């Protein structure tokens, strides 16, 4: 029917029915039209995961500007270099 | 330097774009009293094709003028700057969803014209980086050889302006020697096709820049006399001025006779070149006063030509020794009061010309 | 912009779309494609502003920086009655010591 | 991420997803709120920290899945054509079943496949469904060519007379020829090609020849000749009932070639006699 995202931390979050191009992966498991599930890592990689493909989802096919996703301070190192680690 | 021997209500009319804006640099470098005026058309003029940053630039060195018109005798539609500015950054939104709709349709034809069509707007912003993605992602996405022509022709007019000729040349030869030009037909089998005239005034400017202007004249020997129109480069009165007077500074005198009187594909174009003609005749008749006369009179002009004008500089006093050798060859005894008469120069500085030329 | 909302709450959070120029009553009828809901007698609150059905984003600003795919300035959903508000839980990152280097 | 600890929740995840899986291996009937079941799969999947257990965690899979096969190659003891429809119906499902299976997989592949796998040493990392063909074709190996193939062979005979046993299990035992085929999927036409094929040109050719020819003789040659016409076009239909992209592509002017060397003769002869008489239909067929 409907579907719903569960996090490590929680992140128990509703996802639709109809109209829910933007998102890509779960559209794969849409098992309707539930308990899609990444609980084994902390949320600093899957949420990061799950903006950067809300990003990635609008910002292709784009000439103007695609920005360098926001990485933390200490890592502004890996403000690059997380293409290395984390993919963004 | 102000020669105002310059006929800018034919290149109101032959032409348009940062041409009307260039030409009034060389104005403001060297001609003045003739600028404000086509700043406010040319400011007009980037009322349209979708330019704000220029734009405001022509309003700001308009205002640089205003300031110098405290002592001689600008318009900035914000209004029109906003809704401009942001219909073409919305329509910029529209077309970057719209090639991911015709990515999801799928029509490389439509997909690279797409391309095409947004190199094309960002000309129309200035954008030459961004138009240079657009057509770097139109280089090898075409269907047909006429549509890399047609690429290759929309990089050269950029190439106008860009004239980095390491591989802005590389553009230039890739519609010059590569793409089989027609596909053995010649412009479709008798040239009306306005591209390889197109190639001859992109030698002229490449090897105006590259300094090789004999290879640049032969180029500029056989272009067509059937369309001769483009509203930035082509008007054929001034290409008939590049290919002729290229041709008479950089060909022996050998083909002077032989490609230059015999060259029917540019008779037409000497044709609206009477006064070319005129230099034409009295150099071959060895006129050399009145010759060397119209030269340097139109040398100003050719001045106000601004590619031309740092070699106009090198070509004509090639084209003045020229008419010393012409004079030098045939005798063994020649006076200098004679040859004086003949340049209308004095003995002294005459013979120090001549000395300059005793050099080597 | 193209705007992909984040609706977040602590566990209500999705992740729909609009645009620059679309209204609230057409986005709940996009909230019509969530969860099924009358556009008539709801107001999508934000506690922020009074947004009733007709108002355009234009008139509200809702840029692309503003409002970003990935971080926008969501349009806030009321837990549905008159005058609610779904409670803004925007979730926390990580907080690293100075660069390490193992995990490369 | 550094949540808990990676190498710990294998147990519990498994068991959730053999639990799950049990209910896909070909198909344990997975309706909407097994479905549910399998999402709280995904749950038990992504609590693991499946990176260095998923391959682990897949390998189970594997092996549970080969002995379902093994299960169904029971369960293919069986007897004829009612098998054929059988096995028509075990890889119709056991296709969407494992698929179902690469639907749970999905995320599993990210994990490996973006990360660390064999397909970029008897540990291979790739997909289940490739995983399943190789699994699947140890079952290909003797009911496939001993009778499926042979009953598709009788199916020929359907063509010479009768009607193709259904083509749900011939056809499909074709199809199951070319599933259980090299894993690699180098060739995956060559089973039907090298067991059953000879026999099939060999008989098809030499049969029709014989009976063409007799038949030929009995009945009014110029259009038998049409008949012969017509009847590779049968020999077509029945090939259609059960095809492979091969068997008629050759075996029709095979015929053709070989009741030619009857008459060659006859047909400029004939012809000759269309030009003579005109005949505008023999000329058709013969044309």
């Amino acid at each position: 029917m409907y579907v719903k995202l569960i996090s490590s931390d929680g992140h128990e979050f509703i996802v639709k029915r109809e109209h829910a191009l933007t998102s890509g992966t779960i559209k794969a498991m849409l098992s309707g039209p539930n308990e899609v599930n990444f609980r084994e890592i902390p949320s600093h990689v899957l949420s990061k995961v799950c903006m950067y493909f809300t990003y990635k989802v609008r910002y292709t096919n784009s000439s103007t500007e695609i920005p360098e996703f926001p990485i933390a301070p200490e890592i502004a190192l890996e403000l690059l270099m997380a293409a290395n680690f984390l993919d963004c | 330097v102000e020669n105002p021997s310059l006929d800018l209500e034919q290149y109101a009319a032959s032409y348009s774009g940062l041409m009307r804006i260039e030409r009034l640099q060389f104005i403001a470098d060297h001609c003045p009293t003739l600028r404000v005026e086509a700043l406010k058309m040319a400011l007009s003029f980037v009322q349209r094709t979708f330019n704000v940053d220029m734009y405001e630039e022509i309003h700001r060195k308009l205002s640089e003028a205003t300031r110098e018109l405290q002592n001689a005798p600008p318009a900035l539609d914000t209004a029109w700057v906003e809704a401009t500015r942001k219909k073409a950054l919305l329509k910029l939104e529209k077309l970057d969803t719209d090639l991911k709709n015709y990515k999801g349709n799928s029509i490389k034809e439509s997909i690279r014209r797409g391309h095409d069509d947004l190199g094309d707007h960002y000309l129309d912003c200035g954008d030459l980086s961004n138009a240079l993605k657009c057509y770097s992602r139109a280089r090898d996405y075409c269907t047909s050889a006429k549509h890399v022509i047609n690429m290759c022709l929309n990089v050269i007019k950029v190439s106008v302006y860009l004239q980095n000729w390491s591989h802005v040349l590389s553009y230039v030869s890739k519609a010059e020697s590569t793409p089989e030009i027609a596909e053995q037909r010649g412009e479709r089998d008798s040239q009306t096709q306005a591209i390889l005239t197109k190639l001859k005034c992109a030698a002229g400017l490449a090897e105006l820049a590259a300094r090789k202007y004999k290879q640049a004249a032969k180029c500029l020997l056989l272009a067509s006399f059937d369309h001769c129109d483009f509203p930035e480069l082509l008007s054929p009165s001034n290409v008939a001025i590049y290919g002729g007077l290229c041709a008479l500074a950089t060909f022996d005198r050998q083909e002077l006779q032989r490609n230059v009187i015999s060259s029917s594909s540019f008779k037409l174009f000497l044709e609206l070149e009477p006064q070319v003609r005129d230099i034409i005749f009295k150099f071959y008749e060895s006129k050399y006063a009145s010759c060397l006369k119209m030269l340097d009179e139109m040398k100003d002009n050719l001045l106000l030509d601004m590619y031309l004008a740092p070699h106009v500089r090198t070509l004509y006093t090639q084209i003045r020794n020229r008419a010393l050798i012409q004079y030098f060859s045939p005798y063994v005894s020649a006076d200098m009061h004679r040859m004086a008469a003949a340049f209308n120069t004095t003995v002294a500085a005459l013979e120090d010309e001549l000395t300059q030329l005793i050099l080597e | 912009m193209d705007v992909f909302l984040m609706i977040r709450r602590h566990k209500t959070t999705i992740f729909t779309d609009a645009k620059e120029s679309s209204t609230v009553f057409e986005l709940k009828r996009i909230v019509e494609g969530i969860l099924k809901r009358p556009p008539d007698e709801q107001r999508l609150y934000k506690d922020d502003q009074l947004l009733d059905d007709g108002k355009t984003l234009g008139e509200c600003g809702f840029t692309s920086q503003t409002a970003r795919p990935q971080a926008p300035a969501t349009v806030g959903l009321a837990f549905r009655a008159d005058d609610t508000f779904e409670a803004l839980c925007i979730e926390p990152f990580s907080s690293p010591p100075e660069l390490p280097d193992v995990m490369k | 991420m550094s949540l808990k600890p990676r190498v710990v929740d294998f147990d519990e995840t498994w068991n959730k997803l053999l639990t799950t899986i049990k209910a896909v291996v070909m198909l344990e009937y997975v309706e909407r709120a097994t479905w549910n079941d399998r999402f709280s799969d995904i749950y038990a999947l992504c609590v693991a920290y499946p990176e260095p257990l998923g391959e682990r965690l897949y390998t189970e899979t594997k092996i549970f899945l080969e002995n379902h096969v093994r299960h169904l190659h029971k369960r293919v003891l069986e007897s004829e054509e009612q098998v054929l429809v059988m096995y028509h119906r075990y890889w119709e499902e056991y296709s969407k079943g494992a698929d179902y299976m690469d639907c749970l997989y999905r995320y599993l592949n990210t994990q490996f496949i973006k990360k660390n796998k064999l397909t970029e040493m008897n540990e291979p990392l790739m997909e289940i469904g490739e995983l399943a063909l190789d699994m699947w074709r140890k079952l290909m190996v003797e009911p496939l060519q001993a009778i499926l193939i042979r009953m598709l062979l009788r199916e020929i005979k359907n063509d010479r007379g009768g009607e193709d046993p259904n083509q749900k299990v011939i056809h499909g035992v074709i199809n199951s020829f070319v599933h259980v085929e090299q894993y690699k999927k180098k060739f995956p036409l060559k089973f039907y090609q090298e067991i059953f094929e000879s026999p099939f040109l060999t008989e098809t050719g030499e049969y029709y020849k014989q009976e063409a020819s007799n038949l030929l003789q009995e009945s009014n040659c110029s259009q038998y000749m049409e008949k012969v016409l017509g009847r590779l076009k049968d020999e077509e239909i029945r090939c259609r009932k059960y095809l492979h992209p091969s068997s008629y592509t050759k075996v029709i002017h095979e015929c053709q070639q070989r009741m030619v060397a009857d008459h060659l003769q006859f047909l400029h002869a004939e012809c000759h006699n269309i030009i003579r008489q005109e005949k505008k239909n023999d000329m058709a067929n013969m044309y």
